[PDB]
């Protein structure tokens, strides 16, 4: 068993390597620069940021609150790392029984991560801070749940080796046509900056721009994949490379063009605007396998 | 600018917008959210600089 | 690619007529060094003849008068008309 | 259109050096780029500019290796350039060393020394206060 | 430009396109054949407790 | 194993807290209803989870009018919610 | 030996590469700390970002006038900051007060509360002199931390 | 001459208002915003690598004190203390004495940059033009001591960079 | 002589807006790429 080992450490680089194309990408976007001057296109920076922000720089404590602290780190870190485990990537890392429900349960885990950071500082307005932050990934977890729910309705059962088959010649993109534009606005939730902004800084991030990753990715199989060819493991990895960075840039991209909603307006975007229509769309995508037979 | 017969200026003072813009934050801020209220500061453009006089 | 001729294409299709005015915007008609060695015209003063200082007082006009101790300040400031060049 | 900008980009490889060529101004400079050579300079200094490229293109003054004794070839700021910045690297248009030459005074300096900085040979002030003297003697 | 760009995801055409290789160039070694069957309703299950049962005593994946 | 995938996770993130810390040397009662409807929301998914689940074998006649029926009213406490909801 | 002595290289080699600030504006002189962001001049050429993070952060640019009032603000915000730290003075006014020396209400020029590091002397520091702010002050970087 | 900002409600019927409403159901705004970032990413940055290209500057530039002199040597400074009652900063100090030999000229000659805003009065105000403001930048410090230029002797180090300032001179006389 | 020389012709934006509609507006058609999109996804 080296597998595991082989989805974490390169897993790890690619968040490293992350904060160079969040930096070129948005750099380009705004007629600046990427780095140049650590290496030959600043490709020798993520490295340089990991014995920086890791070795001579230490953590004066507000208040260190013994258990905590040193726990959200944990809870951080470990969920986002156990995200890349039954995800259908040719034959996945012992694939489970229902595949979604666990990519769901451990994302909802994941809140824990920003609640216990909270409970790490002694001052009131961290805390209050905190929950504010809480309240933006608590709300769009439950449209996480919904256009989930709808998308499978159409085909396919929890197991994510089934969503494989199912766009054997056409995309999720087309039959979802509002759940596609719904799915990507509800993706911004684990404090991705784009909506609104709220151990040490560094490993803090690491985890939230995995994240980032984990969400890419699951985009590039619940609507993507074109085919499957269980031949050539080959044909199919090359195609997914380039279908998961061209929605990692649009990430990129909505961090870049647009401002923060008010808060307040951004749980109107909830309950009010988002809920409301994805609700009309679960009711929708019910009778649509009973309208036309098609429950696989 | 208030002036005498020598080259001096005794007291001069500019009344920059400072004064004028952050006396309707009382007004501007009542019944209105946190986040409204950096839209306020921007918006009026409250440059700290104008405070001098 | 990095070449021109494509890209020019590309951004002229997304929002908006470019291709000219470029962002850097530096590459012609941008004058070196200024200009050769240039002379500087003088005012009213500098050539002879009916040059007093009688005549250009500057700072004499300057005590205030003491006045007294239905009338305007100035005829009423009447609002000008919506521009010709765009009503909204 | 796509292969006429990657024979371009080989061209450029060709043009400085070439495998060895290229990989070292990569690696000192920011971004490597060919053109025209002034070439003259104390301490020698590249200062190949001339092209027409972008926005102020007076471009690559590379720094010289060891301009007093500093060893400047990882580590290179722009403490070197002497009296000819104002010409072929920021104002004027005529080249320094080719068109219009500054005119000898024998009292400027001939070697141009670094930054002030930390190192030894730095700046210190001092008062022209010749004092008032006091008288006691046996 | 852009040789300075597609740098920053040719990098992550190595290492995000690692975890798509090696679960499945690991099949190699662990099978005769390349395949890891997965069990999902008891049925496929005990076709893989029969294929333990006949010829190959330890191995699971096995001709014949 | 799923607890030899979950364990490794675990241990090498807790190794990188190792890391951070040993190697260097030298209020507000409107936020409450949001947890409430989120609770009584999560419930109603739940009981809307087996849709593409169940729906492959059971008879689609009885089904179709109780899948709906949660939704419906899943819509309906949303619709008391939108007379007097909040500032926030 | 010689693998420790170049083993602090690669340490020192870390803050040369990359220096994480909380710009303090407060000044005319933050207009001019801005055009480090504008690209004619560019700075995140270097590993230099202007997410700023007020706690995490590195080096402290300390741009132009400190009041009296703001004397004790900057202080304590000094104080929160991580032990390899530095502080550059930006404008006249931070180095010894360019205007407002005689002034009443103004501090004659930030070491008197913070001590100073790498001056910056221009008033409205051009960006080309600003660049001395972060290349200076990673050429300044060899510590020669032997034990 | 009075512009508006209002439309008014541009919405009447059918076609004025289901086009309005299309861009809150869907959003057609956030492609339109897209399309303009699309457009400025493809068009080349306009970036300045520091210690090899150099950003653009004027004949006439303020920055670096440096007090020149005549050609065939001799000290151009006379000691008016001109320079020192125009300083709005009142930044550079004078101590005037007899030079033993008839000459009027300088002994203490301190121009602190912990003082002057850089206003250029006293490259203006100078009748005999000592002061001229050499274009530089290359002066930042660990010390304050360090910082100060003290009398004379670092400032006459500015005949380091008057091989620009006699060429940037000549701008300066018949103005620009 | 220092002078000024004239050289209008663009002179630019005289309250004159460059907000042009771009890729085909909705109204009735981009509905029908919309439903379109869905018949055809469905089926
Ligand atoms: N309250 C008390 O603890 C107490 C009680 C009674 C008497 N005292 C006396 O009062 C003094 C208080 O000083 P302290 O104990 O507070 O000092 P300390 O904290 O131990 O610090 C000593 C510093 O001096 C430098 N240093 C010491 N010996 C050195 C050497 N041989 N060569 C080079 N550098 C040297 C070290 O620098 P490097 O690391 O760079 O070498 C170090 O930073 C002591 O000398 C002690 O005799 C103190
Ligand atoms: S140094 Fe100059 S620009 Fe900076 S704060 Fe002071 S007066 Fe303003
Ligand atoms: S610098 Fe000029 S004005 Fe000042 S004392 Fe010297 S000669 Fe006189
Ligand atoms: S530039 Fe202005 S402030 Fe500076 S020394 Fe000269 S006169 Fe004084």
């Amino acid at each position: 068993m080296i597998n595991i080992l082989m989805l974490i450490i390169p897993i790890l680089l690619a968040v490293a390597f992350l904060t160079l194309v969040e930096r070129k990408v948005l750099g380009y976007m705004q007629l600046r620069k990427g780095p140049n001057v650590v290496g030959p296109y600043g490709l020798l920076q993520p490295i340089a940021d990991a014995i920086k922000l890791f070795i001579k720089e230490p953590l004066r404590p507000a208040t260190s609150s013994a258990s905590m602290f040193i726990l959200a780190p944990i809870m951080a870190l470990g969920l986002a790392l156990t995200m890349w485990i039954p995800l259908p990537m040719p034959y996945p890392l012992i694939n489970m029984n229902l595949g979604v429900l666990f990519m769901l349960a451990m994302s909802s885990l994941a809140v824990y991560s920003i609640l216990w950071s909270g409970w790490a500082s002694n001052s009131k307005y961290a805390l209050i801070g905190a929950l504010r932050a809480v309240a933006q990934t608590i709300s769009y977890e439950v449209t996480l749940a919904i256009i989930l729910l709808s998308v499978l309705l159409m085909s396919g059962s929890f197991t994510l080796s089934t969503l494989i088959t199912t766009q054997e010649q056409m995309w999720l993109i087309l039959p979802a046509w509002p759940l596609a534009m719904m799915w990507f606005i509800s993706t911004l939730a684990e404090t991705n900056r784009a909506p609104f902004d709220l151990g040490p800084f560094a490993l803090f991030f690491m985890a939230e721009y995995a994240n980032i990753i984990m969400m890419n990715i699951f985009t590039a199989i619940l609507f993507l994949g074109t085919s499957h060819n269980p031949h050539m493991p080959e044909l199919y990895t090359i195609n997914f490379t380039i279908k998961s960075l061209l929605l990692t840039m649009s990430f990129l991209w909505i961090r870049a063009s647009y401002p923060r909603f008010r808060y307040d307006q951004l749980m109107h975007l909830l309950w009010k605007n988002f809920l409301p229509l994805t609700l009309a769309l679960c009711m929708w995508h019910v009778s649509l396998p009973i309208l036309t037979s098609g429950i696989p | 600018l208030v002036s005498d017969g020598s080259s001096r200026p005794y007291r001069c003072k500019i009344k920059a917008p400072g004064f004028a813009h952050l006396a309707g934050l009382d007004k501007m801020s009542k019944g209105h959210m946190l986040a409204d209220v950096v839209a306020i500061i921007g918006t009026q453009d409250i440059v700290f600089g104008e405070v001098d006089r | 690619a990095s070449a021109t001729r494509f890209i020019q294409w590309l951004r002229n299709w997304a929002s908006g007529r470019d291709l000219q005015a470029k962002l850097q915007l530096r590459y012609q008609e941008i004058s070196k060094r200024t200009q050769p060695p240039p002379k500087l015209p003088v005012g009213p003063s500098h050539k002879l003849s009916n040059n007093y200082y009688c005549t250009r007082d500057g700072r004499r006009e300057a005590m205030p008068p003491s006045i007294v101790m239905a009338v305007s300040p100035a005829p009423p400031i009447k609002r000008w008309e919506l521009s010709q060049d765009e009503p909204y | 259109e796509l292969l006429q900008v990657l024979k371009r980009g080989l061209q450029q490889v060709s043009g400085h050096g070439g495998l060895r060529g290229y990989l070292r101004v990569l690696f000192r400079a920011n971004d490597v780029r060919v053109g025209t050579l002034v070439g003259e300079d104390k301490y020698g200094n590249k200062y190949y500019e001339d092209n027409k490229q972008f926005f102020g293109r007076h471009r690559w003054v590379i720094y010289t290796t060891e301009m007093n004794g500093k060893n400047t070839f990882w580590d290179v700021d722009g403490s070197m350039v002497p009296p000819e910045w104002h010409r072929w690297l920021h104002c004027m248009t005529d080249d320094p060393p080719t068109v219009k030459p500054p005119t000898a005074r024998k009292f400027i300096w001939t070697n141009h020394k670094f930054n002030l900085s930390g190192t030894p040979q730095q700046y210190v002030p001092y008062s022209t206060t010749r004092k008032k003297i006091q008288e006691w003697v046996p | 430009m852009w040789f300075e760009v597609l740098p920053g995801i040719a990098v992550m055409g190595v290492c995000l396109f690692i975890p798509g290789m090696a679960t499945a160039r690991i099949h190699r070694f662990s099978n005769g054949g390349k395949e890891k069957r997965v069990a999902h309703y008891p049925y496929q299950w005990y076709l893989m407790e029969r294929d333990r049962r006949v010829s190959g005593v330890n191995r699971s994946y096995v001709s014949k | 194993n799923l607890m030899l995938a979950l364990l490794t996770n675990f241990t090498l993130a807790t190794l990188l807290v190792i890391i951070a810390f040993w190697l260097p040397q030298l209020f507000s009662m409107k936020f409450f209803l949001v947890a409430i409807t989120f609770l009584l929301f999560d419930l109603e998914i739940a009981l809307l989870l087996p849709l593409p689940w169940a729906s492959q074998t059971a008879n689609l006649n009885t089904m179709l009018t109780m899948a709906l029926f949660l939704i419906i009213l899943l819509a309906v406490s949303l619709a008391y919610e939108w007379t007097q909801k909040g500032l926030e | 030996e010689y693998v420790v002595a170049k083993l602090d290289d690669l340490i020192n080699w870390a803050r040369r590469s990359s220096l994480w600030p909380m710009t303090f504006g407060l000044a005319c002189c933050a207009v001019e700390m801005m055009h480090m962001a504008a690209p004619r001049y560019d700075m995140d050429r270097f590993g230099v970002v202007f997410r700023a993070s007020p706690r995490q952060s590195d080096v402290m640019i300390v741009a132009g006038t400190l009041t009296n009032k703001m004397a004790p603000a900057l202080r304590k915000v000094y104080d929160q900051m991580p032990e390899p730290r530095y502080v550059v003075s930006m404008g006249s006014c931070a180095n010894g007060g360019g205007y407002y020396h005689y002034s009443y209400s103004v501090v004659r020029g930030c070491d008197r509360i913070v001590p100073v590091d790498i001056y910056v002397p221009g008033c409205p520091p051009t960006a080309e002199a600003l660049l001395y702010g972060i290349l200076q002050l990673q050429k300044k970087i060899k510590r020669e931390k032997r034990l | 001459t009075y512009k508006y900002v209002n439309l008014r409600e541009p919405s009447m019927d059918m076609k004025s208002v289901t086009d309005r409403a299309a861009q809150t159901l869907l959003w057609t705004e956030l492609i339109r915003g897209l399309g303009m970032t699309l457009s400025y990413l493809f068009r080349e940055p306009a970036t300045i690598n520091y210690p090899f290209e150099k950003g653009p500057l004027s004949p006439r530039f303020r920055g670096e004190h440096a007090l020149r002199r005549y050609p065939s040597g001799e000290e151009r400074c006379i000691a008016c203390k001109l320079c020192e009652a125009v300083c709005p900063a009142q930044a550079i100090t004078i101590e005037a004495e007899p030079r033993a030999d008839g000459s009027r000229r300088t002994t203490r000659y301190d121009i602190d940059m912990t003082k002057c805003i850089y206003c250029g009065f006293c490259q203006e105000a100078c009748p005999v033009d000592a002061i001229v403001e050499g274009p530089n930048f290359e002066f930042s410090t660990e010390t304050h001591e360090e910082l100060l230029y003290n009398k004379e002797k670092l400032l006459n180090n500015g005949d380091k960079w008057e091989a620009e300032i006699a060429a940037n001179i000549q701008a300066d006389y018949l103005y620009r | 002589v220092k002078q000024d020389m004239p050289p209008v012709g663009g002179y630019g934006p005289i309250d004159y807006k460059r907000n042009l509609p771009r890729r085909g507006l909705s109204g009735y058609s981009m509905f029908a790429v919309g439903i379109g999109a869905l018949l055809f996804g469905y089926w």
